[PDB]
RNA sequence: UAUUCUCAAACUUUAAAUAGGUAGGACGGCGCGGCUGCUUUGUUGAGCCGCGCCACGGAAUCAAGAGCUCCAAGUGGGCCAUUUUUGGUAAGCAGAACUGGCGAUGCGGGAUGAACCGGAAGCCGGGUUACGGUGCCAAACUGCGCGCUAACCUAGAUCCCACAAAGGGUGUUGGUCGAUUAAGACAGCAGCUGCCGAAUCAACUAGCCCCGAAAAUGGAUGGCGCUUAAGCGCGCGACCUACACCCGGCCGUCGGGGCAAGUGCCAGGCCCCGAUGAGUAGGAGGGCGCGGCGGUCGCUGCAAAACCUUGGGCGCGAGCCUGGGCGGAGCGGCCGUCGGUGCAGAUCUUGGUG
C-alpha cells in the first residue's frame, strides 16, 4: 500500500537459491516445534501462504504458538524510539529451527558439576567464559632463516599474468 | 650518538597450525626512527609478500644493528625502489659516511629534494659497504685522492654563541679563503 | 675511589661470546638476490 | 614482598633471553596484560 | 583486578611538557595516534 | 520532498526503548482450542 | 567443433568489506506427584499446577541508576561538509543515503568568511598545550643541517581556497637501458684514411624552472619585502600561542553526609564532602520594581513626595541605601492579598524639540 506492494523489492529475496528449487524435501515436514523454541525465518518462495512480510526474513523469532501447518513467532522491530514485539504466524516451510542457544543448555551442566566438585573440596571457583587473553613467554628453537627484501619494480608486471 | 634512522633485524612467523606446526622463519632488515615502527613496517611486507598478516602472525625477535666502525669513512650504495607522481621506479645511489645511518639519512634527504620523494614512498632493496676502487658515482669518486685538497669557498660568518650577537658592529666582516 | 677490583665461569663466558658473535654475523647478513633474474647486474 | 617480586621477574626476562641466545633460537616474551590509554582528541565531532 | 581497576577515578592528566606531534596521525607515521608499546612511558613522564 | 536527517539522533535521545518484559504473556490470539481446554485444567487441578 | 577480443542500473553461477537479527541462567535445572472437556492405539503427548532438591551469579567493559504515568510549549521553509549516489555539459543547480556540523555558539588558527582546522565556555591567578606559527607588520630563531630553483612572463610561497590543460625546451638537476673508447673514440685537422691523446654518443624517465598563458578604476603570496630566501622538498633543537587540559581561589547548580532525654534552631537554619557550568524557539524556579486593599511597624514644617547632583556605598543583576541641593505637605517599611503593574522599536498614539 501507499507506493509499494506487499512483495516490492523481493526478486532476489525470495527466490530460490540456485538448482534448489522443485520438490521440498520432507525433513522440513518432520520438524518439532515447542514453545519457547528459537527459529529462524526464511522465506520459501515455492509456498505462497503462510509466508511472512519481506521485513521478517532473515530474523530470528520465539515461538509463541503452534497451530495444524503453522507457528507463531515473536519478532522484535524497532519503529522510531521503540522496539515492537511483533507477533506473526508463519507456515513451517518457511521457519528454520536456530542454533543461536546451541551451546546454552549444554553448558549450564558443565558449570553445574563443576561448581559441585568444587563445594565438595570447599574450593570457591568461578564458572564464566573469559574471552582470549594474552599468550605467556616462550622460547622457540632456530632454524633457517628466509630473508625477505623488497623486490625491484617491473612495470611488465604491472597486469595479471602481465603484458 | 644520535641517529634519526635506526637499523632493526626483524623477525617474525606465521602461528603455528595443526597442518604447520614449525612455519618458516622470515628475517628482514629495517630503517626506522624507532623499535614500533620498526615493526609495524616488518608486517607491511610480510603481509604483501609471504601472505603472512599481523592478526595471523608471531613476532620473535627485533634487535638493532650498530655500525662496527663509527669512526672510518666508508662508500653505501642503497639500491631502492620509489613512487614518483605517475609510477614507480628504481635507482642506485651512493654516499660517503662514518655510519650506514647517516649515509641512509643522506638519501631520504636527497630524495625529499631532487624528487620531491616523501619517505613513505620509498622502499630499500639493498645497502652495502662498497670498496673505493667499485664505486659508480663521480660524486663519490672525486674524494678518493690521496691528496685531496680544497679551500673553504663559503664560510657561515657568526658569533661562536649568541651571547657574542650584537646588532650592530663598527666593521664589515674580514673573510679571506 | 679505592680503586677496588667475575661471576661466570671461563669456559662459559667463551661460550657466550660465540654464541653472541654468531647472532650478530646473522644479523647483518644479507639476501642473496637471486630471485631477481631480471636485475642481477643492476643489484650487483 | 612486592618489591622483591618486581626485581626477580626483570632479571628473569633477562636471564630466558640470555638462556635462547646461547641455544641459538628466540624467547618471544610474554604478551602485555596491561594498557594505558590516553584521549588525545577533543570531544567535538564525535560519531557515535 | 576489575574491581581495583574500577575503583581507580580517571586519572586527570595534564597537557604534555613539550607538546605533541601529530594528533591527527598515527604513531606509525611520526603522529601520536594509537598503539606506541613501552613509549606510552616517555609520554606518561611529561603528562603526569 | 523527504529526508530520513536527524531521525535516528532522535530515536536515542529516549531510545531505542525495548518493551517490558513478564513472565507471563498474554494468551490472546492462541490456539482457542488449546486455550479452552487449559482453562478447564485449571479448573478442576487440585 | 574447439578457440578468441570486449561488455550489462532494470543480466548472472560465484561473491566481499561495512551494516542487520538472535542467544550467553535465579523468568535456570532436575526429581517425584497432580489437573484436562485438548491430544494419542496407549496417564501417549501438550501446557499448567503442587512438593522437594540444586543453582559463586554463569563472556568483556561500563552503568553521574532503572522503570512508569500525567499535562503542556515550541517545531513541522532548513542549510553545510567527508563519503556513497540520481538528473544535468555544468552550476555557490536540483534530488536521495549514513554520520557530523551550522542554524541555537562564543573562543584560537585559516589575512578577511555561519559550515574548514583546533576546541566548545561560570568569575579569576599560575602552569602546559591543540590547530597554527617563530624577517617586520605581530607574541616566538634572520636558530642548527642537506639539496633543488634564478624566472629579461609580476619566480615562488601551505587542507577547504578563490583555478589552469594537452603539448614542448641543447634551462638545470637526478635516475634507467643501450652503444662506442689507449688496439686511439668524439670534434677539428690530414689524404677509407694520417695528425689528434680522453672520454664520447643515443633514447627514455621525473624534480624545479621556462614556453604554451588574452580584459576591461589602480592593486594585491594579506601588506612590506625576500634570492649564504623570508621560495620549494625533507630533518633537528628550542620557543610562541585558545574561554582546551592540569593545580589553587570564589559563585551557582546537582548529588551525598552530620546536627535533641536539645548548653537549643530565621532546622525554610548551620556545617562538611564530591561532581559540574554553551544555548535561539520553548518551559520552569527564585527574586526586583509600580498602584490599591486587609493588618502591623514607623517617618514628616527641627521639612514629606517629586525632581537635580563630578557626593558615597551595597547587590552577578532587576534594584536598593545614603550625603548635598531644590521643593513646601505629605510618605514609607514589613506580612497577606489584589491589579487597567515594568517599553527602544509597532511607516505605534499625543505633545514637545532638533
Ligand atoms: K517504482
Ligand atoms: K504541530
Ligand atoms: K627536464
Ligand atoms: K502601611
Ligand atoms: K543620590
Ligand atoms: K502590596
Ligand atoms: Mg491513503
Ligand atoms: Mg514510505
Ligand atoms: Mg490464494
Ligand atoms: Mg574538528
Ligand atoms: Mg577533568
Ligand atoms: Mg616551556
Ligand atoms: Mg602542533
Ligand atoms: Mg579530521
Ligand atoms: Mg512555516
Ligand atoms: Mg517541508
Ligand atoms: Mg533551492
Ligand atoms: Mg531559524
Ligand atoms: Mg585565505
Ligand atoms: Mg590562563
Ligand atoms: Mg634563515
Ligand atoms: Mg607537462
Ligand atoms: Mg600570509
Ligand atoms: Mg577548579
Ligand atoms: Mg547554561
Ligand atoms: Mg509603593
Ligand atoms: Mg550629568
Ligand atoms: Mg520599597
Ligand atoms: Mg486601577
Ligand atoms: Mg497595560
Ligand atoms: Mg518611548
Ligand atoms: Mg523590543
Ligand atoms: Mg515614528
Ligand atoms: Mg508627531
Ligand atoms: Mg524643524
Amino acid at each position: 500500500p501507499a507506493g509499494h506492494g506487499l512483495r516490492s523489492r523481493t526478486r532476489d529475496s525470495f527466490s530460490r537459491a540456485f538448482r534448489k528449487k522443485g520438490t521440498i524435501a520432507l525433513s522440513t515436514y518432520l520438524r518439532i516445534f515447542k514453545i519457547g523454541d528459537y527459529v529462524d525465518i526464511k522465506v520459501n518462495g515455492a509456498i505462497h501462504k503462510g509466508m511472512p512480510h519481506k521485513f521478517y526474513h532473515g530474523r530470528t523469532g520465539r515461538v509463541w504458538n503452534v497451530t495444524k501447518r503453522a507457528v507463531g513467532v515473536e519478532v522484535n522491530k524497532q519503529v522510531r524510539n521503540k522496539i515492537l514485539r511483533k507477533r506473526i504466524h508463519v507456515r513451517i516451510e518457511h521457519v528454520q529451527q536456530s542454533r543461536c542457544t546451541e551451546e546454552v543448555r549444554e553448558r549450564i551442566k558443565k558449570n553445574d558439576q563443576l561448581k559441585a566438585d568444587a563445594k565438595a573440596r570447599g574450593e570457591v571457583i568461578s564458572t564464566k567464559r573469559q574471552p582470549l587473553g594474552p599468550k605467556p613467554g616462550f622460547m622457540v628453537e632456530g632454524a633457517t632463516l628466509e630473508t625477505v627484501t623488497p623486490i625491484p619494480y617491473d612495470v611488465v608486471n604491472d597486469l595479471k599474468g602481465g603484458y | 650518538v644520535t641517529y634519526k634512522f635506526h637499523q632493526y633485524q626483524v623477525v617474525g612467523r606465521a602461528l603455528p597450525s595443526e597442518n604447520d606446526e614449525h612455519p618458516k622463519i622470515y628475517r628482514m632488515k629495517l630503517w626506522a626512527t624507532n623499535e614500533v615502527r620498526a615493526k609495524s613496517k616488518f608486517w607491511y611486507f610480510l603481509r604483501k609478500l609471504k601472505k603472512v598478516k599481523k592478526s595471523n602472525g608471531q613476532m620473535l625477535a627485533i634487535n638493532e644493528i650498530f655500525e662496527k666502525y663509527p669512526t672510518t669513512i666508508k662508500n653505501y650504495g642503497i639500491w631502492l625502489r620509489y613512487q614518483s607522481r605517475t609510477g614507480y621506479h628504481n635507482m642506485y645511489k651512493e654516499y660517503r659516511d662514518t655510519t650506514l645511518n647517516g649515509a641512509v639519512e643522506q638519501m631520504y634527504t636527497e630524495m625529499a629534494s631532487r624528487h620531491r620523494v616523501r619517505h613513505h614512498c620509498i622502499q630499500i632493496i639493498k645497502t652495502a659497504t662498497i670498496p673505493a676502487k667499485l664505486c659508480k658515482r663521480e660524486s663519490t669518486k672525486q674524494f678518493h685522492d690521496s691528496k685531496i685538497k680544497f679551500p673553504l669557498v663559503f664560510k657561515k660568518v657568526r658569533p661562536p654563541s649568541r651571547k657574542l650577537k650584537t646588532t650592530y658592529k663598527a666593521t664589515k666582516p674580514n673573510l679571506f679563503m | 675511589k679505592e680503586k677496588l677490583d667475575h661471576a661466570i665461569t671461563k669456559e662459559e663466558a667463551s661460550a657466550i661470546k660465540g654464541a653472541s658473535h654468531s647472532w650478530y654475523k646473522t644479523m647483518i647478513s644479507d639476501s642473496d638476490y637471486a630471485e631477481f633474474d631480471n636485475f642481477t647486474k643492476w643489484l650487483g | 614482598q612486592y618489591a622483591k617480586e618486581y626485581s626477580e621477574q626483570e632479571k628473569e626476562l633477562i636471564r630466558l633471553k640470555r638462556e635462547a641466545r646461547l641455544k641459538g633460537g628466540f624467547y618471544v616474551d610474554p604478551e602485555a596484560k596491561l594498557l594505558f590509554i590516553i584521549r588525545i582528541r577533543g570531544i567535538n565531532a564525535m560519531p557515535p | 583486578f576489575k574491581e581495583a581497576n574500577n575503583f581507580l577515578w580517571p586519572f586527570q592528566l595534564k597537557a604534555p611538557l613539550g607538546g605533541l606531534k601529530k594528533k591527527r596521525n598515527h604513531y606509525v607515521e611520526g603522529g601520536d595516534a594509537g598503539n606506541r608499546e613501552n613509549f606510552i612511558n616517555e609520554l606518561i613522564r611529561r603528562m603526569n | 520532498n523527504h529526508t530520513a536527517h536527524n531521525q535516528s539522533y532522535k530515536a536515542h535521545r529516549n531510545g531505542i526503548k525495548k518493551p517490558k518484559s513478564h513472565r507471563h504473556s498474554s494468551t490472546k490470539g492462541m490456539d482457542p482450542k488449546f486455550l479452552r481446554n487449559q482453562r478447564y485444567a485449571r479448573k478442576h487441578n487440585k
